[PDB]
């Protein structure tokens, strides 16, 4: 009876990801150009030191 | 998600004739090696047949040369098996695999360990 | 200046203008060859140390091409000063450099030889990587030292030690020091063409021809088989082409190495193909 | 200064022992054994001797002519195989131990034969061959209830080749079958025809003491072949 | 009765697509269609570090940003200072077979594990001043693929018996296991905030699992072969996939659907590590071509490229305030880049 037991395991699983609160895209894409452009001017390999600060040359 | 659906099977008297169909949905289809197996009852997972990308490679196993054809429809998504000439012992249940990978030429594609690509099957039972 | 003279006892004379040419343009293209190599055997040094039979292997290629280099440019120095005014100074030092440096390259292709060997017959060995590099820089660039030495101290003295004509050394009744480079020399062709014989008995398992001829093809110019033609030359005097094969084969050594040993390789073919596109 | 001169020192040990650490590794011959259940490795594991639950691995080690030899068999795993067999691409050789007296188990064989040979991270990489149970196919054979060509139709045309080397005192039928089956796996090693690692197939028993020099031999070869290709002599 | 089983399971899964398609408006393309992008991002390297025999398998920054752990196929573990390029520690291992590391965040402890499915807590600051195993933990039925540490008293591994587990050290015991894949599990990455982690699994899913109840919250969906690595996003609100069929994408957790695929037609290999950058713009990947990739996260495009190595590339990290990148493959050396 491993396959009764295994087919009510899945239906309850999937019965409990069913009804969950969700957003738009468009709120998750402004959420994350938001941040992104929050710590641009930090990110030390996309805007580089200089040469004196550098501790590895 | 990945898919691969049966259709065709059922009951054959000895000498007869029958065509398994199978359609798959959820990847690009001409970059993969396809093959066929069956479960008898009360044994393990055999093989049957496989080929090749663009279908110049064919390959079978011993006890079904001169009857079983296999074949591949890349425009529409389908791969098929002719069955011709049946026997009491091929009564059984009848699965398509998938290669783990693309641009490949080897497979590990017949394990009982719930092998994720592969399908529910359909059954062909021969008998008076 | 016929590149004969090394082996020469005597040369005649009519055929004089049939020798010279060949060498003042082998020479040329040989020292540009060689200044090539040595360059890739720089540029790719961190990929090429990777076990330790590449690293030794490396080591005595790149050996040959400098000491070949450096007695051919010795050549042409000694090849254009002239003796009818100054009896010493140049003539005498070029001398001894030339010398040298030529010994030393047969050395290091005896070592090259006597590794392959280490590499078919006994199989499972193995030995620290210092001291083999010990070992081989201690008896490849220490007897030429030695041998070099001691013959110019032996003879000079009595001044017997440089021909009249060229700036070479001489043999005449006497005192003959040309055998401290002809004796050490061809003896080395001996050991090496025993050692060719034992490869085409690995390579004969069985277009096995191909692989066979191949085979003869890349050992020949780096163990040195075409120097065994000056066995004529000090036991004839013209015959056929025994003072001008021996020019036209002898001359483009460093050519045949560059076509051979480095171009026709299969990994760092492929790395300098890959870093120029 | 003064606090960077230890750290210095301690670096300079530790590369003294990594050097005496390098001379051992490079020393040893690593060799991986594969089967299947009804094979028999275990009985090949137990002859070669003197020549925690849930355990993943297993090691064994012995000694041929000064010669040290590690060899490694797999335990507890699923039966699932792409991912771990990935580890073992630098090894010196593979062991493929395969049961001939079964007719209906070698087609299975046959296939993860020849799905090693042709994966990517294994093509430089060669095979031992060993066919146990060779008792058993004699008695099979002379006793003639079961038939070879109810699976492999082609036996019904084949001959001996006129250049075969039978061993004294054996019957024709037994050398026919043995052949057949050693010509399946020859024509899979040689169907891709590159031509930069072999195959090395024998036939072995139950209670044999040869397999330790068999493998000695082949590893010799093996490591000739390579230095030959290094100075591309090939 | 099976079927009806079956067929309510798939009516279950068409209304989750419906309510999936229901919830996208708009793409990520169109909206950041109107920006700058990054320009050519050149790396060189500034130290090179060797001393390993065979190939590396996993590589682990430390939260000072200053040492280095290592493992590699020979059965050696070393700790690297990577200012200077000095030695710190070597530590010999009982098993050779090693395939995952991971080092503690208050720098006292580090573990590993591999085929002989057992997680091995090595201890770093001794009274003695040597290395000493401190505690083995046992159980799994399948090798370990990665590790990850909470404190200095939990752990979480994975492995390859399609299970997870939560592990309290002192004790010896586990306390929690997750199960719920189909097949091996290959990666997974924790929460910044330490209350969830994802994890990938090797048939095409990937799934986000809550430590103190220990049941699943949601599942992903979308490619077509093994998931290879994984790794949060900055601020714990998305997450980076990569698999075998040549494409990353990336997933968010709130609108629980993909939104962005990276990919060429020139890539017909694998991919093995990725990683991203502190302001999250930079995504960097390690590919089975010998060299790495570096993407720009939100316009899809291609940015960068470095390529010094010799054989297949196998670890790659970031450190933690963003000045070096770390890599280090089958060749036996690693790299540091800025």
């Amino acid at each position: 009876t491993a396959s009764i037991a295994q087919a009510r395991k899945l239906v309850e699983q999937l019965k409990m990801e069913a009804n969950i609160d969700r957003i738009k895209v468009s709120k998750a894409a402004a959420d994350l150009m938001a941040y992104c452009e929050a710590h641009a001017k930090e990110d030390p390999l996309l805007t580089p030191v200089p040469a004196s600060e550098n501790p590895f040359r | 998600q990945v898919q691969l659906q049966e259709s065709g099977g059922g009951l054959v008297q000895p000498g007869g004739s029958l065509r398994l169909s199978c359609a798959a949905s959820g990847f690009t289809f001409s970059n993969y090696k396809m093959n066929w197996v069956r479960q008898a009852p009360g044994k393990g997972l055999e093989w049957v047949s496989d080929i090749s990308q663009s279908g110049a490679s064919i390959s079978y196993t011993g006890s079904v040369k001169g009857r079983f054809t296999i074949s591949r429809d890349n425009a529409k998504n389908t791969l098929y098996l002719q069955m011709n000439s049946l026997k009491p012992e091929d009564t059984a249940v009848y699965y398509c695999a998938r290669c783990p990978a693309p641009f490949t030429r080897d497979c590990f594609d017949v394990t009982s360990t719930t092998y994720a690509y592969r399908g529910q099957g359909t059954q062909v039972t021969v008998s008076s | 200046t016929s590149f004969s003279i090394l082996m020469s006892p005597f040369v005649p004379s009519t055929i004089f203008p049939v020798v010279k040419w060949i060498t003042y343009v082998g020479l040329g293209i040989s020292i540009g060859s060689l200044i090539l190599c040595l360059i890739i055997e720089a540029l790719f040094w961190k990929q090429i140390k990777k076990s330790q039979t590449s690293h030794t292997r490396r080591i005595c290629m790149v050996n040959i091409a400098l000491s070949l280099l450096i007695a051919d440019v010795w050549f042409i120095v000694g090849a254009t000063v002239d003796t009818t005014v100054n009896p010493s100074g140049v003539c005498t030092a070029a001398v001894f450099f030339t010398h040298f440096f030529y010994l030393s390259l047969f050395f290091w292709m005896l070592m090259l030889g006597i590794l392959l060997a280490y590499r078919i017959i006994l199989v499972f060995h193995h030995m620290a990587q210092h001291l083999m590099m010990a070992v081989g820089f201690c008896l490849g660039y220490g007897c030429p030292l030695i041998i070099s030495v001691i013959t110019i101290a032996v003879t000079q003295p009595s001044n017997t030690y440089k021909r009249k004509d060229v700036c070479w050394l001489n043999w005449s009744n006497g005192s003959k020091p040309l055998l401290a480079f002809v004796v050490p020399a061809l003896a080395i062709v001996a050991v090496n063409f025993v050692v060719v014989l034992l490869v085409l008995t690995k390579l004969w398992r069985p277009a096995t021809i191909i692989r066979v001829g191949k085979s003869l093809l890349i050992l020949t110019p780096l163990l040195g088989l075409t120097w065994g033609f000056g066995i004529g030359t000090i036991v004839d005097s013209q015959n056929l082409a025994w003072h001008v094969i021996f020019a036209l084969l002898n001359a483009f050594q460093g050519f045949f190495i560059l076509c051979f040993g480095i171009l026709l390789d299969s990994k760092l073919r492929q790395l300098l193909f890959n870093k120029l596109s | 200064s003064a606090e960077d001169k230890a750290a210095v020192e301690r670096s300079k040990m530790i590369e003294k022992q990594l050097q005496k650490d390098k001379q051992v590794y490079r020393r040893t011959l690593r060799l991986l054994l594969l089967g299947a259940d009804n094979s028999g490795k275990s009985t090949i594991v137990k002859q070669m001797r003197i020549y925690v639950k849930t355990s993943g691995i297993f090691e064994t080690k012995f000694q041929v002519d000064k010669v040290n030899f590690h060899m490694f068999d797999v335990g507890a795993q699923r039966d699932e195989r792409r991912k771990w067999i990935q580890c073992f691409n630098d090894v010196t050789a593979i062991i493929f131990v395969v049961d001939s007296s079964d007719y209906n188990r070698l087609q299975e064989a046959l296939n993860d034969f020849k799905s090693i040979w042709n994966n990517r991270w294994l093509r430089t990489i060669s095979v031992i061959l060993f066919l146990n149970k060779q008792d058993l196919l004699a008695e099979k054979v002379l006793a003639g209830k079961s038939k070879i060509e109810d699976y492999f139709p082609e036996f019904a045309r084949y001959t001996t080749p006129e250049d075969a080397t039978p061993e004294p005192g054996e019957d024709p039928r037994v050398t026919r079958a043995k052949y057949f089956i050693r010509k399946e796996f020859v024509d899979i090693s040689t169907a891709s025809g590159d031509g930069r690692h072999i195959c090395y197939p024998h036939f072995t028993c139950s209670v044999d003491t040869e397999n330790a020099r068999r493998i000695f031999n082949d590893c010799k070869d093996i490591i000739l072949q390579m230095n030959l290709r290094e100075y591309n002599l090939v | 009765e099976l079927d009806q089983l079956r067929q309510e399971a798939e009516q279950l899964k068409n209304q989750i697509r419906d309510a999936r398609k229901a919830c996208a408006d708009a793409t990520l393309s169109q909206i950041t269609n109107n920006i700058d992008p990054v320009g050519r991002i050149q790396m060189r390297t500034r130290r090179t570090l060797r001393g390993h025999l065979a190939k590396i398998y996993a590589m682990h920054w430390g939260t000072d940003s200053r040492l280095l752990v290592s493992a590699s196929q020979d059965g050696k573990l070393i700790i690297w200072d990577s200012y200077t390029t000095n030695k710190v520690h070597a530590i010999p291992l009982r098993s050779s077979w090693v395939m995952t590391c991971a080092y503690a965040p208050s720098g006292n402890y580090v573990a590993c594990g591999g085929l002989d499915n057992i997680c091995s807590i090595y201890n770093l600051k001794t009274r003695e001043g040597n290395v000493r195993v401190s505690r083995e933990l046992a159980g799994h039925t399948g090798y370990l693929s990665c590790c990850r540490f909470l404190d200095d008293n939990q752990i979480v591994t994975s492995s390859g018996d399609t299970t997870c587990a939560l592990w309290d050290i002192e004790t010896g015991q586990q306390t929690t296991t997750f199960t719920g894949h189909t097949g091996d599990v290959m990666s997974l990455s924790l929460a910044p905030d330490t209350r969830l982690f994802v994890s990938g699994a090797c048939d095409a899913s990937a799934k986000l699992w809550d430590v103190r109840e220990g049941m699943c919250r949601q599942t992903f969906t979308g490619h077509e072969s093994d998931i290879n690595a994984i790794c949060f996003f900055p601020n714990g609100n998305a997450f980076a996939t990569g698999s075998d069929d040549a494409t990353c994408r990336l997933f968010d957790l709130r609108a629980d659907q993909e939104l962005m695929t990276y990919s060429h037609d020139n890539i017909i290999c694998g991919i093995t590590s990725v990683s991203f950058s502190k302001s999250g713009r930079l995504l960097l990947a390690g590919y089975d071509d010998f060299n790495c990739n570096v993407w720009d996260a939100l316009k899809a495009d291609r940015a960068g490229v470095l390529a010094g190595h010799d054989n297949r590339v196998s670890c790659l990290g970031v450190t933690d305030d963003g000045m070096a990148v770390a890599t280090g493959s089958w060749d036996s050396f690693l790299k540091i880049w800025n």
